[PDB]
Parts: C-alpha cells; structure tokens; sequence
C-alpha cells in the first residue's frame, strides 16, 4: 500500500512538474508558438527575413524569432554570417492585430553569408551590421 | 502508543517544525521552514501573494497537519461523541465519525469560503470578477491560505484512499473520481490562474457537502429533524450544485469570451483563449454532469 | 500455404523483401524522391561525391536490412547450410544445430571480415593506423562502401539481438555474458554512428570480424571432428589476441592520448563537435568494458588451450 | 513477442533522446558555452555580455546576450530600449582556454523605460532598439 501511494504521488509530481515546464517553456518559448518567421530571399544566401502573429507576436517576440531564424538557418563556422535587424519605430510594440492584416512588421532584418555580404551592407542602409 | 495513536506522530512532526519555527527570531521569508509552515511568496508588503515551488511544501505540510488533524479528531472528540449517542453498530459508528469530522471541516470551510467571497467582487456569485481580472497572478491571503488549504486536505483524502488503510468500502468508486477531479481542478486552477474563478464552485461544493453531511448524522441518529435537514439539504444543492454550477458554464460559453481579454498570450501567461474555453467547459461539465448524477441519487431516495 | 510457413520460416521475409524490391525498381525513379529509396539503399548523399550524411530514413534502412538479414540468414540455415551439414554426415542433432550458427556466422564473417579489410584500404584507416580516426573528427558525411558497411552491420546485430530476444531455443552457458554482448554492439555501433565516431569503429569492426570468423571456423571444424582443428586453432589464437588485444589496446591508448593531443580537442556543441575531455572518459569506458570481456574470454581460450595441451 | 515490442521502444526512445540532445545542444550551444555576465551601472540598465571558450563564438555571445535581454527584462510590465555594440577588433571566434579570454565580441546595455535616457548616451552612437 505504501508503495501505491508513493507511485501516486510520483505520478501526481511529475504531472504538476510537466504543467510548470510548460507554462515556463510557453512564456519563455511564445515567439515560437505566435510568431510564424517570414522569409524572402533576395539573392543565393539574403533573405528579408521577419515575423507575423498576433498581437501576443509583439516586438520581442518578433526579435526574439528573427534572431532564432538567423542563428539556426545559417551556420557562421561554415561560413561567416552579415545581418543587420532595423526597427519599424513608426508602430507600437503591440501593433500586431488578431485579424490577417497584420501590416508592416515591427522588427525585419536582411541576413546574408559573406561571399555576398556587399548586397547586405547595401540592404541595410546605414543600419549596423552585426558580423557573426 | 502510536499504533493505537495514530496522531501522536504527526503532532510530535509538527510540533517540531513549529517549534524550530518559532524559536527562531528570522520568523521570515528568510527562515527555511518558511517553505512549509506558511506561504512564502509575496510581492512586497501588499496584501497579494504569488506562486511558486514552496507552495507545494505548503501543501505537503498542511498535508501532514491535516492528517494530524483528521486523526486526532476522531480520537479525542468524534468517536467519543459518537458513544456517547448511545450508538453500538460498528457500521454505525464508523460511518457517523466520518460524516462529522466531514461536518467540522465543511462547517470550517464554507463559511470560510463565503467569508472570502464577501471581501472580493465576487459576491453574490457573480461571473463579471472571473475573468475581468484575468490573469490573478497574485492573490489575496486569505485567498491563497484557503485554496492551498483545501488543497492539502484533498490531497490527504487522496492520499489516505491510496493508502488503503481500510480498502473494503461501497463508495469507493464514485469517491475516488470525486477525489481524483476535485485534485484535478484544484491543481489546475492554480497553476493555469483562474483562482478567482474556483472560489465560488469551492463554495458550492463545501455548503452542499457540509447540509449533506449534517442530513447524514440526522439520519444515522434517527432523530426527527432529518427530513427538515434534507429538505434545506435538497434546497441547498439545487440552489448551488445546479443553478450557480450551469451559470457558471453559461459564463464559460458566452462571459468567458467577453469579459477580459480572449486573445492568447502565452508571454503574459494569459491562457483564457479559445484552445482552454474548451477545455474549462468540459472539465466543470464532467462534474456538472455527477452533481446530475448525485442528484438522480437524491431523487430516487426523496 | 500456411503450411510451409510454419517449417520455412524466411518465405513471409522473402515476400516482404521482394515486393519492396520488386516495386523499387518497377517504379523507374531510383532517387532519392523515391520513397522506397529510404528503405531500398542509403539516402542522404553530399552532393554528387561520395560522400554520405545521416539522417532519419538511415533508421528506417536499419528496420528494412534487419528484416533483409533475418530473410537471409534463415534462408540460408533451411535451404543451403543445413543439406551441406547433412552431406557432411553428422549424427548428432545438437552438433548439426550448432553448426547451423557457426557456419552461418562463418560466412557472415567471411565476407563482412574482407569487406571490413576492404573498406579500410580505401581509407587511411591501413594497419590500424591510430592518427586517421581523430584527424578529422566529427566525420559528419560517410563515404559511400563504409556507410553501406556501417549500416549493415547495425541492421544485422539489431536483428539478431532481436532474435536472441524472442528466446526460442535454449539458454546456452554464455548466454549471461552473449546478452551483454550484443547489447554492446548495438550501444558501441549506434553511440560511433550518431556521435560521429564512425571512423574509429572501423577499426574495431574489423578486429571483431576476423577474429569471429576464426572462431567460428575453429567451432566447425570441431563439430565435424576433422583432423585439421588445431593448426585452424592456433591461428585463431594468434590473431584473436593480435586484433583483439594488441589491436584493442592500441586504440585504448589512443584514445589515452592521441584523443586530445591529435586532431581538435576544444568541446563544440555548434559543430556537433564531441571529442572533448567529457566523451574521453564515456568512450573510455565502452571499450573498456569490450577489453574486459574480450580479456575473459582470453581467459576461457587459455583454459581451453591449457586442457588441449 | 511483448518482449520483442519492448525492447524495441527502448532502443528507439534512446535513439531519439540521444538525437534530441544532439539537437539541442546544436541549438542552445550558448547555454552551454556562453556564461552570461550581468554587470549593473544604474537603475535597471546593465551592461550584459557572454564568456566562454572557442565555441563561445559571435554567434553564442549575441544568442546568450538575446536570451538575457528577453528573459530577464519584461516588456509588459515595461518597454525596454537596448543596444547591442559588436567589438569588430576581434574575429567571430576569438576566446582562448584560458581564464583571462579577453575583450568580449558582443557587448549589451539593457535597461527600462525609465533608464531609457541613461541607455541611450551609453549606447552612444549604437542603434537603440525598442522591445
Ligand atoms: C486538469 C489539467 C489541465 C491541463 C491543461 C493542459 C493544457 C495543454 C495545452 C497545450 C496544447 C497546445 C497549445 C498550442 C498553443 C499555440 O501555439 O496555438 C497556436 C496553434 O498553432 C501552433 O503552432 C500550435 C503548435 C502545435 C501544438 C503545440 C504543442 C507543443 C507542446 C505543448 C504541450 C505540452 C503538454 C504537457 C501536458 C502536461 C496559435 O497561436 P495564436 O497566437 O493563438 O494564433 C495566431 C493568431 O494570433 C493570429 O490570428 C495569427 O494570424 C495566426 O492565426 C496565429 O494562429
Ligand atoms: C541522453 C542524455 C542527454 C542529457 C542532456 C543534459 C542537458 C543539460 C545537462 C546540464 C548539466 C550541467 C551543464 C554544465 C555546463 C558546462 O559547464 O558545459 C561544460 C559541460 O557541458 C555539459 O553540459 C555536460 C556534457 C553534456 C552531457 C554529458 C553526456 C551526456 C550523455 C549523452 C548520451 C551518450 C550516449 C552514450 C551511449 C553509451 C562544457 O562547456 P565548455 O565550453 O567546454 O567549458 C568552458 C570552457 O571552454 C572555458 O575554458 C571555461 O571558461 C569554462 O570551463 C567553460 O565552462
Ligand atoms: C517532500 C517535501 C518537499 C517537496 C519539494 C518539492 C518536490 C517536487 C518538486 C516539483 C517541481 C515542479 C513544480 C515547481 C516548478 C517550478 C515553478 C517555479 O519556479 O515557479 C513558477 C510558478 C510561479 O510563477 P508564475 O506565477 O507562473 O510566473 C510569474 C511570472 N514572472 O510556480 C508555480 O505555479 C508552482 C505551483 C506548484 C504548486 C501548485 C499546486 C497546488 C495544489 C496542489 C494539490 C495537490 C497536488 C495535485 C496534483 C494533481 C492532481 C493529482
Ligand atoms: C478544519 C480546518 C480547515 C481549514 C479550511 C481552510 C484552509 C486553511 C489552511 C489550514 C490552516 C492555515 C493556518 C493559517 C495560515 C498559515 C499561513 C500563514 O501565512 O499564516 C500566517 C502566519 C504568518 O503571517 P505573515 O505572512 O507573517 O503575515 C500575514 C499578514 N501580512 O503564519 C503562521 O506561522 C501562522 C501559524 C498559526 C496559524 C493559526 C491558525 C489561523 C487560522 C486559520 C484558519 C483556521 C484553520 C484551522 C481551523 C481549526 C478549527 C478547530
Ligand atoms: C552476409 C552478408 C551479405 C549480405 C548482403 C548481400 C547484399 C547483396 C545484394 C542485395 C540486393 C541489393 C542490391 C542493390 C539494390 C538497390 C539498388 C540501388 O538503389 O542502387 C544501389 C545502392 C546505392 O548505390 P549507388 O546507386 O551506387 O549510389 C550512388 C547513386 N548513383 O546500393 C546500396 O545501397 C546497397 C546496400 C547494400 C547493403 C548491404 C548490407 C550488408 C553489408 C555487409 C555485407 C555486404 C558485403 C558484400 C560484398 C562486398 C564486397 C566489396
Ligand atoms: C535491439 C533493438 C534494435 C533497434 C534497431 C536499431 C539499432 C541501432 C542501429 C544503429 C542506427 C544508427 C542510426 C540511427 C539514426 C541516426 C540519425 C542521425 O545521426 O541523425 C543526425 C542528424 C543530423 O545530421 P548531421 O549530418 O549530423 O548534421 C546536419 C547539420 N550539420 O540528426 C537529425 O536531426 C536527424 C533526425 C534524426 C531523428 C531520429 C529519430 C529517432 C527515433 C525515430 C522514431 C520513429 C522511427 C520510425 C522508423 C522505425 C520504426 C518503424
Ligand atoms: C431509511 C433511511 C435511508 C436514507 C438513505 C437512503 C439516504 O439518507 C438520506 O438521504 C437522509 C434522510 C433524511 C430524511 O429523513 O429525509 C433521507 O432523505 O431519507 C442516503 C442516500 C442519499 C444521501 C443520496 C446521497 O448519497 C447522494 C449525494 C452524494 C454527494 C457526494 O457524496 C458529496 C460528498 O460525499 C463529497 C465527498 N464531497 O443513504 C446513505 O448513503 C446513508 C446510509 C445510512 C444508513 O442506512 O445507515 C448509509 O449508507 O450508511
Ligand atoms: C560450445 C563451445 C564449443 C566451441 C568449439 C567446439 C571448441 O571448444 C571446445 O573444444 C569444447 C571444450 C571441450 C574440450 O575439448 O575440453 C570446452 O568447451 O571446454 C573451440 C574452443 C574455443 C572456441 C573456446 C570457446 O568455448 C569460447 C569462445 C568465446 C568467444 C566469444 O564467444 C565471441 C563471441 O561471443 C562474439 C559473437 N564474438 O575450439 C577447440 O577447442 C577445438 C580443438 C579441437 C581439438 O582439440 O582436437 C582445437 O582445435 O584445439
Ligand atoms: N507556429
Ligand atoms: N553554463
């Protein structure tokens, strides 16, 4: 019967310990569940790259998706990255609506690999390019 | 004299923990027993506490005072007033010492919960404080001390029919979903918010347990109040069980979208969106529908 | 129909290996865009080098060669081994089913062993050499033949762990210490594989097979009583304790020494890049536990050679 | 055959917790490599940066960097306003084994909406972005 019992309250803490990681993943992790990256390549490696989601997809959860997808999607030891992230400070952090005409993003960066990185350092427009 | 004591360890556990407690001039967040003896996380000096890991040593040390507390209940006051009733019959007996240790805790926790109720917009049951303030990250204390309260006790009530200590029983079946659905909701309507929103149904569930409870003894002591007592009893459930339990689903299918915001935000922790209004619906529908159950019950024997 | 499935237990796996194959060529792609080329051959290709990556459809190859490995060996054991057993006029029962196993690992071994050899000289990998295995390590892309081996062999020891897990004859006397050792060639085969260390396995791969195909032809020859058994005995010793011990201990010392001071030591998450002083003492460790079981049964090949002399 | 079933879901549970992990740590390299260091001037703005080893790289330093900005600071109780100031002296793979390393690849001062005015003269001419 004891062990019946310490089964159940095992059973019982690993519940609660699963609900509390996914509560912390999820507002950890909530520019990968709102946010869906949007990319639009412009040459061999560029692509305009940014993110689209409901109000909830607010600025940093759109930083925080654009810099997921630069750092995944390119490796820098292969071949070293050029990027740069511009603001749209004409918009609200929560400018975002719930309705599928989201409008002009609130974060867009261009990033590139280095053969092509004059093309980068020409999207940007006197934005700093961060070399990865 | 712990075997036929089976409180003297769990007084002698806590009385230690207490001790320490309490001897110690840190009486504070500080203090280590902090942890278990009372609730740690509190946002400055407002009235509104938090949530966090040391809530469950709450829980698991009220666990073990409220095993104190159900022991030495019925070793030093119910079973004694049980004989002196002039009961024999061991079914009797036993089943009269959990029907009034049911009416303490009840009659402590009902109006308690009301008491609660009374000092937030919730009064009168009214659906518009459920989800206004969504999400309560941080509640008052008074209502963090009740809900963590209720949840050790179900929780040692789970752990007690686990435990098996006396497995032979007829209601084990209904009683153990009971109990399984009653951890199930009180777990998941703190960690997921929506503590506002499981006071009134504590409420319900705590006054309908204490009038049926008391109809119970009436009913065992054969004594002449009992159809009164289950006509309040009756009263009590429909009022309760049924009419406030339906207007609070009525509120899960067209306040729970209105009132507050309904768009998912999981950066906010705000989780009233439209992939939980299902699952809050069926999950207070599954006990809607054995309050129906019990009800049937009550109807057959009424 | 059912009939003789029940006694030629490899028609059901004949029927699966041949439709799949039968349907693979059929449909006239041969590509990768196939989706019977996930089970058929070895997927993912660098290009047009040949040069092989791993991947997910390199599992599924493993689920399909086992069952092709499981076609082949009972195959094999009813149609081809057991009437060459029976022309050898063997009066035991026990002894013939002992021989089934024995020249089944015999050729298994004979011809993985040469493969094993074969593949090895195409690398830098010739005489054990112990700089080529951390040169350049992680090996993230397989070549062609020495994916194909790798794969292969996972397949086949995955099936006949497989088998000796649906346990259907006898618990033999090495069975405790046979169950850890096909554990360990699973663990040792799919550990190399993932975590890159495919080239190092090599060199044990081809200590294993040779040394087991000697072993196997020192238990056949002594089945059927023949007369030249100890002279195939004394070889199998001989390079028993060369590729298993000496061999052996020479990659143990490697990986000692030669796992950080050749090659690139500095721990890399981002390059998949493990060889570091964490997988030092893991790997360690796994060819340790080999060396121990490899030095008892030293022991029981002393003991044995001991009572012969 | 249970057995059979059993053993093979063990085999393919560790299977795929070992390529998981391979994953993960591909991906979250910078929790493994990158120490963050959270070095206070005023207020709530802290100059924020990553140290490791070699594998610590440009990318590890502004990934950990990123993490810190959107972990521990919350826009919705406040706007933050950052910057993020690359150290092109060094090249994207720059921190040795030993203790001392050197000038960190990625620099961050991260701060509140009230600290907004002490962020933006410490970013200098660096973009200040708003989250
Ligand atoms: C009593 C016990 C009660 C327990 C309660 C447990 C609750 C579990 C709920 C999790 C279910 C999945 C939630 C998906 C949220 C989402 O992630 O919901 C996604 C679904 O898609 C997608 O990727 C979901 C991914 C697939 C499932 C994810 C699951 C990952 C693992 C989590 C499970 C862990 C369970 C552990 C159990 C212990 C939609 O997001 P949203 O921002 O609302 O919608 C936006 C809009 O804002 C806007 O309109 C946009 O234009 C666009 O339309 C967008 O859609
Ligand atoms: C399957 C199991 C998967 C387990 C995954 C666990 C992930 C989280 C674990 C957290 C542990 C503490 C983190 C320590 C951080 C750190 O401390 O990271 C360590 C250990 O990593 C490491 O998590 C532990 C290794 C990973 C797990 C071990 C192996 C697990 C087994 C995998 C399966 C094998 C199968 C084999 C088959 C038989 C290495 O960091 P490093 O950059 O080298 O060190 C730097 C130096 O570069 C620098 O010089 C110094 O400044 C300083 O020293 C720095 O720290
Ligand atoms: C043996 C004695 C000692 C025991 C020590 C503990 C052992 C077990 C450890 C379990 C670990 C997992 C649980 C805790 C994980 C960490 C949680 C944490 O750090 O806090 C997160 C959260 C509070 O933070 P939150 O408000 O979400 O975020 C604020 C935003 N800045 O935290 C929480 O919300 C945590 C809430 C935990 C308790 C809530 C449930 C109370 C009622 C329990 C009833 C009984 C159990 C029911 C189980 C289900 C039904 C069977
Ligand atoms: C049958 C019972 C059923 C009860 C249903 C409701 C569940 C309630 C939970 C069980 C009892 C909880 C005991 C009191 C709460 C403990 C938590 C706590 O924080 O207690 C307060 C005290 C320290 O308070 P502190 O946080 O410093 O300041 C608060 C105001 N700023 O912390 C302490 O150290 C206090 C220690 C002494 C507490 C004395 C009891 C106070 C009254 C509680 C309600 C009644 C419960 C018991 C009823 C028994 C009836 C015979
Ligand atoms: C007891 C051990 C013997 C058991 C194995 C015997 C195998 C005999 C042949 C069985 C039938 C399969 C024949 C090939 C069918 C698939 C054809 C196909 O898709 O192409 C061949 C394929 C990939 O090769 P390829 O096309 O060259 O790839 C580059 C693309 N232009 O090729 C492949 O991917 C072939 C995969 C073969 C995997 C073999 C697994 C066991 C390996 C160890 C033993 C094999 C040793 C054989 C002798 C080697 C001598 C050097
Ligand atoms: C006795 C029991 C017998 C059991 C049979 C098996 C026995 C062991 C045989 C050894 C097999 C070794 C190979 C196993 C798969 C290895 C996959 C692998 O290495 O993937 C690596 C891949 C990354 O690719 P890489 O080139 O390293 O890096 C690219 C970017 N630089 O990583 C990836 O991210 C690729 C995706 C990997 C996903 C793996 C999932 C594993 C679990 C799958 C469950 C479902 C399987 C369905 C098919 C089988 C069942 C029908
Ligand atoms: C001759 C008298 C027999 C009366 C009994 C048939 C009856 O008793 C009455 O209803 C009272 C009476 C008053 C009057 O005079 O009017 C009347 O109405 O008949 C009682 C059944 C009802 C009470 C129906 C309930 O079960 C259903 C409600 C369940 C809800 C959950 O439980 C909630 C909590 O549990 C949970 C833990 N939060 O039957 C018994 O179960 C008692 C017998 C007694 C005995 O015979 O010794 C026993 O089993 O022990
Ligand atoms: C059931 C075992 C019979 C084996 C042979 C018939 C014969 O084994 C015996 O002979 C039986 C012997 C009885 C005795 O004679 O005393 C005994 O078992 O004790 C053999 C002795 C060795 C093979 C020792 C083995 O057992 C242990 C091997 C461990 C290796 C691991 O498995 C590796 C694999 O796990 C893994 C998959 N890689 O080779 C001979 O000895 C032949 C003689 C003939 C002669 O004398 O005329 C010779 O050529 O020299
Ligand atoms: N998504
Ligand atoms: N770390």
């Amino acid at each position: 019967k004891i062990f019946n019992l310490f089964r159940v309250c095992f059973i019982s803490l690993l519940l609660i310990a699963a609900v509390e990681y996914f509560k912390y993943g999820t507002r950890i992790n909530y520019e990968w569940f709102h946010c869906t990256p949007i990319k639009e390549p412009q040459s061999g490696s560029v692509i305009k790259l940014w993110a689209r989601g409901g109000p909830s997809c607010d600025k940093r959860g759109e930083y925080k998706t654009i810099v997921k997808r630069i750092t995944r999607d390119y490796e820098p030891n292969d071949e070293h990255l050029s990027f740069c992230i511009i603001e749209n400070d004409n918009v609200p952090p929560v400018h975002y609506p719930i309705h599928e005409d989201k409008g002009e993003p609130g974060y867009v960066a261009y990033v590139g690999y280095d053969t092509d990185s004059e093309l980068v350092q020409e999207l940007c427009a006197d934005s700093t390019i961060y070399h990865m | 004299i712990s075997y036929r004591h089976a409180w003297i360890a769990p007084l002698m556990i806590l009385i230690a923990v207490y001790s320490a407690y309490f001897t110690s001039g840190n009486t504070t967040k500080t203090n280590v027993l902090h942890r278990f003896v009372a609730v740690s996380y509190q946002i400055g000096d407002t009235n509104a506490y938090g949530k966090g890991i040391n809530d469950l040593c709450f829980v698991f040390y009220y666990m073990i005072f409220f095993t104190f507390l159900r022991e030495f209940l019925m070793d030093v006051v119910i079973r004694p007033f049980a004989i002196r009733l002039h009961v024999t019959s061991k079914h009797r007996i036993k089943r009269i010492m959990e029907q009034m240790y049911a009416i303490f805790y009840t009659g402590v926790s009902g109006p308690f919960g009301i008491y609660c109720m009374y000092h937030s917009d919730l009064w009168f049951f009214n659906t518009k404080a459920m989800y206004r303030t969504y999400p309560d990250f941080t509640n008052p204390f008074l209502f963090k001390v009740f809900y963590l309260g209720q949840a050790a006790f179900w929780a040692q009530q789970a752990c007690i029919l686990v435990l098996q200590l006396e497995k032979p029983r007829k209601d084990h079946n209904e009683l153990t979903f009971h109990h399984i659905v009653t951890l199930l909701l009180i777990w998941s309507s703190y960690v997921f918010h929506f503590t506002k929103m499981g006071l009134p149904i504590y409420i319900t569930m705590d006054v309908s347990d204490f009038l049926l409870s008391f109809s119970k003894t009436l009913n065992y002591l054969d004594s002449g109040l009992a159809f009164f007592s289950f006509a309040i009893f009756v009263v009590a459930w429909i009022y309760l069980r049924h009419y406030i339990n339906l207007k609070i689903l009525w509120s899960v299918l067209t306040q729970f979208r209105t009132e507050g915001n309904y768009v998912l935000n999981f950066a906010t922790q705000q989780y009233k969106c439209w992939i939980s209004l299902p699952i809050v619906f069926v999950l207070i529908g599954a006990l809607q529908l054995v309050n129906l159950y019990w009800l049937f019950l009550i109807f057959r024997v009424l | 129909y059912r009939e003789m499935n029940y006694r030629h237990s490899w028609l059901t796996p004949f029927f699966i290996l041949v439709c799949v194959y039968s349907a693979y060529f059929l449909s006239g792609n041969r590509t990768e865009s196939n989706p019977l080329h996930m089970f058929v051959a070895i997927s993912y290709q660098v290009d047009g080098t040949d040069s092989y990556a791993k991947g997910i459809k390199d599992l599924s190859f493993v689920f399909f060669y086992m069952i092709f490995f499981t076609f082949l060996r009972e195959f094999l054991m009813d149609v081809v081994i057991r009437p060459f057993t029976v022309y050898l006029n063997v009066t035991s029962e026990h002894r013939q089913k002992r021989m089934l196993e024995q020249m089944y690992a015999i050729f298994y071994c004979g011809v993985s062993g040469p493969f094993g050899l074969y593949i090895m000289y195409h690398s830098d990998l010739w005489l054990f050499k112990t700089k080529p295995m951390y040169r350049t390590y992680p090996v993230i892309t397989n070549p062609f033949l020495f994916k194909i081996f790798y794969l292969g062999q996972a397949a086949f020891w995955a099936q006949q762990a497989c088998v000796l897990v649906l346990q259907l004859e006898k618990p033999r006397k090495d069975y405790k210490e046979l169950v850890f050792h096909h554990i360990v060639t699973l663990l040792l085969i799919w550990s190399s594989y993932v975590f890159h260390f495919t080239k190092m396995g090599l060199a044990i791969y081809i200590t294993m097979d040779v040394s087991d195909f000697f072993l196997s032809l020192s238990k056949t020859l002594n089945y059927l009583n023949s007369v030249f058994t100890p002279f195939v005995f004394g070889l199998f010793v001989f390079f028993w304790i060369y590729l298993r011990h000496v061999v052996n201990i020479r990659i143990l010392w490697s990986v000692l020494t030669e796992f950080r001071h050749e090659g690139n030591y500095v721990l890399n998450f981002a390059t998949q890049q493990y060889k570091c002083w964490i997988s030092l003492p893991i790997v360690f460790v796994l060819i340790a536990a080999l060396q121990l079981v490899n030095l008892y049964w030293l022991f029981l090949i002393l003991r044995i050679l001991y009572r012969l002399i």
